[PDB]
């Protein structure tokens, strides 16, 4: 009954969160000033479980080895390991020569199925490898009060019910009721999203647990302040628990690339059966009897699998992922590597993912005027000017009245990635300063401070007064932060380029239209003001306390705001740009509040500028929001709220008549009914994210991207690929390879699949005209596994043939990678060119050799016996069996060596499936190996010494080496001017009959 | 005779081919 | 999702243009069949009609055997008249081509020594001499053994009898080991044109030696003679007689197994250890009564 567990999971909580104290502690049984008893407390804690999720439910062990055993490639080979056992166990019908034949073929099919298994399973362990050394967890102890008494103990041992008390930096250790607070504001970032942090009250704030104030959340940070709470959840019934069994309880769903090459199996052993039948059916018509037939049948049939490119598409595959982690990107799984390529819609997170999920200031006020700080984590963007003294004056401001200062170890650190001991706000502030600036350091200590009045738990204005540092004027320097409009209160000087003024409401209600302004562009506004002081009023020597008003708090002197928020990553709006510009669809998925949302989304280019919201019209128009007509706004700011409400037909909808969507204010869950949602479209999606609210999106996307650092332990879990450097580029770089990787992939495969003709016809016409087999066994293994290897993963280092990024996404039912087309040009064309190349090659031999090639129809059949030792030539000469059947291995090798021959061709044509090859051109040097050692290998073999003991492989006559030549030249020729025609009419008939 | 083949000397040859063609293989794939 | 199989309008999978394709396949593969026939042209015009291009691979001829068993054993049984049947049929055919009254032309035909003699060399091996005589072979040269109608006629029905016979090859000109003949056993003193052979049990060990051997050659001489040689080809030397020899064994121990290797000697002649039927021969008989 599973099934409905996860039916309980994809649905958004409830709690008792909105209570009467009395009535909270009623129900749970406790003291609110007293918490519960000790023996009660263990009570619970034996009555449950312990404070702690149940381990990830998955300890696969290394058994999973068996896993890349079988997929569906391997199994192919498989079954084609087992068919040659079955064939060389029905030739024990008989005394026979496969003990270097068929028993050999299985058990080499064998062999690839376990090697590539192998490495495989290296590499993806490899990787499990570097991501474990990423785990670092350390017990933080809570805080709970039993019998009135404050007691520290392990987290683990927390209990349902009982008081805990939370401080500035203090993890909240499991769910909490909280009944009291003072200054309180935890960190949701991770969990809801919420960006900024949130405080939290006693009161009952919003309707939804989740964005609530009298709630408390495990794996959030409190950030300042201190509250105090009754526990309402331990270990996994907790949000993030919940999430979290969501996230293990997931399908992965199978790769577009693992259905691509399911497809490509399907055509395979569609012409492997084909074959394989109406050749048995052909061979019953002539003489040989049901055993010859059925082994013929066989044969035919393991012939026509590929055992090379299971492996060639291994490596291809894992090359690739390679070039990845160079970058700092890693793949879990090895098939992830293209899934990007073939991706038509991003869903993004915002925070931690679009954003550094730090606050940093963005906008500052000097001299009636908005200058935009640099918001990026590498200083990448402008620099304000830093000349005029109001900046200067404001700047000592935000630097000398903060509780910021910076930690003992923070030096060698970058000013920003430092961490900071501090509020949110002073944070970004103390940081913003010693950058811009200079140090903070001489320059707070430069002031001293008497005596300071933190922040107000109302009106929240905070004052400090220092000494003067300068050598002119020796007056008292008073200075104060606080809201906007409280400060407008106080304040009624202004100054401008370093000299004062009074407010007239012109300049006033420009800076009231300059704070809306910054305030609705999503920004978080201070008011910074100060006061010189009459010091003749206030000597040097007097000393001020915080009992009477000591300083005048009005007719101050107001300088400007400082705006602030968590800005993109620098890397962002640029790569968000790209997948835009490649047709990907980018939707962003946040669990933030809309406010913030849509400004960070018209930032990093998901919402374009001048493209309106329903509301946005309905605003500008003056009317009911209800009004307008929804197909007159391109996008949309979908809250969570309705998201609730809404139907599978509506989603649908919102999906379809919308280009850029923000879906705000949205649960985890909702997050995966989103990505289900883009996948009803049958479209492919990749979801990019931070925290745990992305652990279920993360899993059902079809490929998931975590971040290596801001990213959390259960959604990193959830990912198919994490970034290390947590750079968002990347995505557009992995969008690239993967398009790139789909391409080269035809080629492989298409080269490989060339060979099958030139090496199955041989065994074919065989059958058919009885002459002498041309092509051995050993020979067929010597092209499929040994020289075609080099060349066929060459073909992996292909260069794009033009800018993929301009082209749109693929089409998962419309283009495939190994297609109707494909077939019709390795099987159908050049293929055929091969055999034909290596049949003549054969009579050369033979009729060279004295059998003419005429005479050699119907032979076979004395010709294979081994006890006629007179067998007649067409000039009149008697062979033996070992002399004739030395002519014959004599002749296995040279069709060896003339498939090498005509593979050059083909490699080289295969290179491009467009593009001229005097265009793209020979460049690629793994390829130009290729030919070489391919040779260089075929020569070894002919006329290495003893090669003809080992494998019936001997020397080749100098002239037979050319007898391939002209028909490789052919296939050159010939497919050279199908891509010159290709290019030439794209309409077009050569276009849609070939070009795969 | 022409019932004698200097496989030997052909066999020779190919061989010292294999050995040029393999290092001038791999000098291409090493370009420095 | 594959019932596409015929709709408006296309024949599975899709037919709206199928004679183009077709068209282009009759062509194309039209074309490379004729490109294939020609390179096979070409090829057919650097053979010589005359002799093979390439004899290095025939280099040592072999022996061979008239009734070829299925793996070089005659086991049969003395009584029986359907034991030897097989055997008796293949010796028939065989040296149906041998008799009298097959060759009877003068005109394709030419008498040769009852003696052997030096090699007949006729012209070279080109059309520029008429298509040359050949050198009969009369069935008496193996007596006791398909001695004409005069017995055996059971073959060996007695006591086990096998013609050996040498390889034909275009040109080759066979030269007996020297008269400093490095230990052949009991031969006769007529190296000096004829190609000799000799039977033994096992090869160069202990043997299971049971055996008595006799042999018919040409005059008498347990070989080939010099005269047959060299051979011109199936197309100069359509209906040419080869030379065969005889072999009897006539004491041997009935209801077992023993193996027999004959060999024939010279400097032109050589063996493949790896080929048991080159130069040499091997024979497994069992009379079991
Ligand atoms: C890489 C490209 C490699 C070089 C490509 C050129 C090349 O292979 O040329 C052929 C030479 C082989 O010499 P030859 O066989 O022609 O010498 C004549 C004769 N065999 C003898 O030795 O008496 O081969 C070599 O030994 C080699
Ligand atoms: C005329 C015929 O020849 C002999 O056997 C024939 C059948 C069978 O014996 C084999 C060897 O086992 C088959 C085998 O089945 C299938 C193959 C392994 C298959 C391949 C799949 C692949 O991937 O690469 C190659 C294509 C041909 C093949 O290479 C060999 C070819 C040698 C042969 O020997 C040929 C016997 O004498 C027989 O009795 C007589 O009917
Ligand atoms: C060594 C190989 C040489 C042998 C092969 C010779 C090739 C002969 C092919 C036979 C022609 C088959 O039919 C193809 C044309 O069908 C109708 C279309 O006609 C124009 C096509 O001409 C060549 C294709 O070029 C691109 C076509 O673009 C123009 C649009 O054509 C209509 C497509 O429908
Ligand atoms: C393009 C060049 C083609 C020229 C050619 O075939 O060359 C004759 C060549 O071959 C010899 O001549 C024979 C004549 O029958 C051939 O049958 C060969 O089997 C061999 O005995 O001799 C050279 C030295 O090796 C050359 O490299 C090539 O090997
Ligand atoms: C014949 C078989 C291949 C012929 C060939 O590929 O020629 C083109 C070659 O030329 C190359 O350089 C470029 C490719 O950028 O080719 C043009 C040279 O005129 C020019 O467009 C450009 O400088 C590199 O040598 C090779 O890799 C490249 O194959
Ligand atoms: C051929 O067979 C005949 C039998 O028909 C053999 O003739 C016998 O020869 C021996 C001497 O070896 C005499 O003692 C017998 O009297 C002969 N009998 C007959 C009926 O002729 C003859 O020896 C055999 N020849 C060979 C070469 O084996
Ligand atoms: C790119 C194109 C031109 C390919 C050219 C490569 C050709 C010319 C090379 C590759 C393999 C080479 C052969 C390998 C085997 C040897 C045996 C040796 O005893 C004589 C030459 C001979 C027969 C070589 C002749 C040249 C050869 C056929
Ligand atoms: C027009 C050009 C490009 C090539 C056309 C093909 C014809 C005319 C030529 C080119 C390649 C040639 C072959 C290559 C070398 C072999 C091996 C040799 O032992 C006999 C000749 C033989 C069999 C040749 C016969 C003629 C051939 C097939
Ligand atoms: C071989 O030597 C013998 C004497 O030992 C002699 O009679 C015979 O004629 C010689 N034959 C040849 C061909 O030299
Ligand atoms: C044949 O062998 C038998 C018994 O093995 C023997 O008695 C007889 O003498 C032999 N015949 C000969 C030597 O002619
Ligand atoms: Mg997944
Ligand atoms: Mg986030
Ligand atoms: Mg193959």
């Amino acid at each position: 009954k599973e099934r409905d567990m996860d039916e309980l999971k994809k649905e958004v909580s409830m709690d008792d969160h909105k209570l009467s104290l009395d009535e909270l502690h009623r129900k749970y049984g406790t003291d609110l000033s007293r918490g519960l008893t000790p023996a009660r407390a263990a009570e619970i804690l034996a009555r449950d479980g312990p404070n702690a999720l149940t381990p990830p439910p998955t300890t696969p062990e290394w058994v999973k080895f068996c896993r890349q055993l079988f997929g569906g490639f391997s199994m192919l080979l498989w079954i084609g390991a087992i068919l040659c056992f079955l064939a060389y166990g029905i030739q024990a019908a008989t005394e026979e020569e496969p003990q270097n034949d068929n028993l050999y073929l299985g058990v080499v099919l064998s062999a690839v199925v376990i090697i590539t298994g192998c490495f495989s399973y290296y590499q993806e362990a490899k990787s499990s490898k570097i991501m474990e050394s990423f785990k670092n967890m350390v017990p933080q102890q809570a805080l709970v009060i039993r019998n009135g008494e404050k007691m520290s103990i392990n987290a683990e041992e927390v209990v349902v019910g009982d008081l805990v008390e939370v401080k500035g930096g203090d993890r909240i250790p499991a769910d909490l009721r909280i009944i009291s607070a003072n200054g309180c504001k935890v960190d949701n970032s991770s969990l809801t999203g919420e960006s900024e942090p949130q405080t939290r009250s006693p009161d009952f704030t919003n309707e939804n647990p989740l964005e609530t104030r009298n709630i408390a959340f495990f794996s959030t940070n409190c950030v300042e302040g201190t509250a105090r709470g009754i526990v309402v959840y331990t270990g996994d019934r907790t949000v993030m628990g919940r999430i979290a069994t969501l996230a293990s309880g997931l399908e992965g769903g199978q790769t577009p690339i693992a259905a691509e090459i399911e497809h490509f199996i399907h055509i395979i052993t569609g012409v492997a059966v084909f074959l394989g039948v109406s050749f048995f059916i052909l061979s019953l018509i002539l003489e040989y009897t049901w055993l010859e037939a059925v082994i013929f049948l066989i044969g035919i049939i393991v012939a026509n699998v590929p055992e090379g490119l299971l492996a060639t598409v291994t490596v291809c595959l894992t090359l690739t992922a390679k070039r990845m982690a160079r970058k700092n990107c890693l793949v879990k799984n090895l098939e992830a590597v293209e899934t990007l390529g073939s991706t038509s819609t991003i869903c993004s997170d915002k925070t931690g993912t679009l954003t550094q999920n730090r606050m940093t200031v963005a906008h500052m006020w000097s001299d009636n005027q908005i200058h935009e700080a640099d918001t990026t984590e590498n200083q990448s963007g402008v620099s304000f000017d830093k000349t005029s003294a109001t900046w200067l004056a404001l700047s000592r401001i935000a630097g000398l009245c903060n509780r910021a200062v910076f930690q003992a170890n923070q030096e060698n650190l970058p000013i920003l990635k430092r961490a900071v001991a501090g509020d949110a706000s002073e944070s970004a502030l103390l940081k913003c300063i010693e950058l811009c600036c200079g140090s903070v350091k001489e320059m707070r200590e430069r002031y001293t401070k008497i005596v300071e009045i933190p922040f107000n738990s109302t009106n929240k204005y905070q004052l400090s007064i220092h000494k003067n540092p300068n050598t002119a004027e020796p007056r008292h320097l008073l200075v104060m932060k606080g809201a906007p409009e409280r400060i407008l209160d106080r304040c009624s000087s202004i100054l401008i380029h370093g000299k004062e003024q009074p407010l007239d409401e012109e300049l006033k209600d420009a800076f009231q239209n300059a704070y809306l302004e910054l305030g609705g562009l999503g920004e978080r506004v201070l008011g910074f003001c100060h006061l010189f002081l009459p010091d003749e009023q206030f000597p040097e020597g007097f000393q001020f306390d915080t009992d009477d008003v000591n300083f005048p708090l009005d007719n101050l002197c107001f300088v400007g705001l400082i705006s602030m928020i968590d800005p993109p990553r620098a890397a962002v709006p640029d790569a968000v740009g790209k997948c835009r510009s490649a047709g990907i669809k980018v939707i962003m998925v946040t669990g933030d509040h809309p406010i913030t949302a849509k400004a960070i989304a018209k930032g990093v280019g998901i919402i374009s500028e001048g493209n309106e919201t329903v509301e946005d019209i309905a605003a500008r128009l003056n009317i009911p929001v209800s009004q307008v007509n929804p197909r007159d706004a391109k996008a949309c700011v979908v809250h969570g709220s309705d998201l609730k409400d809404m139907t599978s037909e509506q989603l649908d909808d919102i999906l379809k008549y919308h280009t850029e969507i923000v879906f705000a204010r949205t649960s985890p869950q909702q997050k995966l009914i989103i990505v289900e949602g883009c996948q009803r479209q049958g479209a492919i999606v990749a979801v990019t994210g931070d925290g745990v609210n992305d652990s279920p999106a993360s899993k059902k996307a079809d490929i998931g991207v975590a971040m290596g650092i801001a990213g959390s332990d259960v959604s990193k879990q959830a990912a198919d690929m994490i970034l290390l450097d947590d750079n968002f580029a990347s995505i557009v770089t992995g969008v690239e390879e993967g398009r790139l990787i789909f391409d080269n992939l035809k080629k492989s495969i298409a080269y490989t699949l060339t060979s099958n003709i030139p090496e199955i016809t041989p065994f074919l016409i065989f059958i058919i005209a009885n002459i002498p087999l041309p092509l051995g066994t050993v020979t067929i293994l010597c092209i499929d596994l040994g020289t075609d290897m080099v060349p066929a993963i060459s073909l992996a280092y292909e260069q794009a043939e033009s800018d993929i990024m301009k082209r749109q996404p693929r089409n998962p039912k419309t283009d495939k990678l190994v297609n109707e087309q494909l077939i019709s040009m390795a099987y159908g064309q050049i293929g055929m060119i091969q055999a034909l190349g290596g049949f003549f090659t054969y009579f050369v031999i033979l009729a060279e050799n004295g059998f003419l090639p005429i005479h050699l129809l119907g032979l076979r059949v004395n010709w294979d016996d081994r006890w006629i030792n007179d067998v007649e030539d067409s000039y009149g000469q008697q062979w033996t069996y070992e002399q004739r059947k030395i002519v014959e291995f004599t002749c296995h090798t040279p069709f060896f060596v003339t498939i090498v021959v005509v593979q050059w061709a083909d490699l080289v044509i295969c290179k491009t499936r467009r593009n001229s090859v005097f265009q793209q051109g020979m460049k690629n040097k793994i390829l130009i190996f290729g030919l070489f050692e391919e040779t260089a290998l075929a020569a070894f073999l002919s006329y290495c010494p003893g090669m003809g003991v080992a494998l019936r492989m001997y020397p080749l006559k100098p002239t037979w080496w050319f007898c391939a030549f002209p028909y490789s030249l052919l296939i050159f020729v010939y497919d050279e001017v199908r891509k010159l025609i290709i290019r030439r009419r794209p309409g077009g008939w050569v276009e849609k009959e070939t070009y795969y | 005779d022409p019932f004698y083949y200097d496989y030997e000397t052909v066999r020779n040859g190919g061989l010292i081919f294999a050995a040029l063609a393999f290092i001038v293989g791999l000098i291409i794939i090493l370009s420095k | 999702f594959i019932w596409n199989s015929e709709k408006k309008e296309f024949l599975g999978r899709t037919g709206g243009s199928w004679f183009k394709i077709l068209l282009f396949y009759v062509i194309f593969y039209g074309c490379l069949a004729g490109i294939f026939i020609g390179t096979i042209q070409v090829m057919l015009l650097t053979i010589s009609e005359f002799k093979p291009t390439y004899q290095d691979r025939v280099a040592p001829p072999g022996l061979t055997q008239i009734p070829q068993s299925q793996k070089t054993e005659i086991s049969f049984r003395p009584n029986d008249p359907q034991s030897y049947e097989s055997y008796v049929v293949s010796i028939v055919r065989f040296l149906e081509k041998y008799k009298d009254l097959a060759q009877k032309d003068d005109m394709i035909f030419e008498d040769c020594g009852n003696v052997p003699s030096e090699l007949k060399e006729r012209g070279e091996y080109n059309n520029e001499r008429g298509e040359r005589k050949v050198c009969r072979f009369r069935l008496e040269w193996l007596g006791n053994c398909s001695g004409l109608n005069d017995e055996t006629y059971g073959y060996k029905d007695g006591k086990p009898c096998v013609i050996i016979k040498l390889n034909r090859v275009l040109g080759f000109k066979p030269k007996p080991p020297k008269n400093e003949s490095l230990e052949t056993y009991p031969v006769m003193k007529y190296n000096p044109y004829v190609l000799p052979v000799h039977c033994t049990g096992k090869r160069d060990e202990d043997k299971e030696k049971v055996g008595t051997m006799e042999y018919f050659g040409l005059g008498g001489y347990p070989g080939f003679p010099l005269q047959y040689y060299p051979y011109y080809g199936k197309l100069l030397q359509p209906k040419y007689l080869q030379p065969l020899m005889a072999v009897q064994f006539t004491n041997l121990t009935m209801d077992t197994e023993i193996r027999i290797e004959c060999k024939a000697y010279g400097e032109n002649i050589g063996y493949s250890e790896k080929d048991r039927f080159q130069g040499r021969f091997d024979v497994k008989i069992e009379v079991k009564s």
